[PDB]
């Protein structure tokens, strides 16, 4: 579940800079 | 938090951030890069 924790942060980094792109 | 660990040797942050910080900062201050850009020189003259 830590490895979720990290992995859903860099997640939510790739969506925010996509929707900034978009 | 997201400066600091983002940062590699101090003032030398990879433009992969400098946007993303710049980004975050136009994100969550919701300030135009304009904006963003004053703080993202804080920011990396500070956290350097």
């Amino acid at each position: 579940l830590e490895e979720v924790n990290e992995r859903e942060h860099s997640m939510k980094a790739s969506l925010q800079t996509v929707d900034i792109r978009l | 938090a997201f400066g600091h660990k983002y940062s590699e040797e101090g003032g030398l942050i990879n433009e992969s951030l400098r946007d993303q910080l710049l980004v975050t900062i136009q994100k969550t201050f919701t300030y135009t890069r304009t904006q963003a850009q004053h703080l993202f020189i804080i920011l990396m003259e500070c956290m350097k």
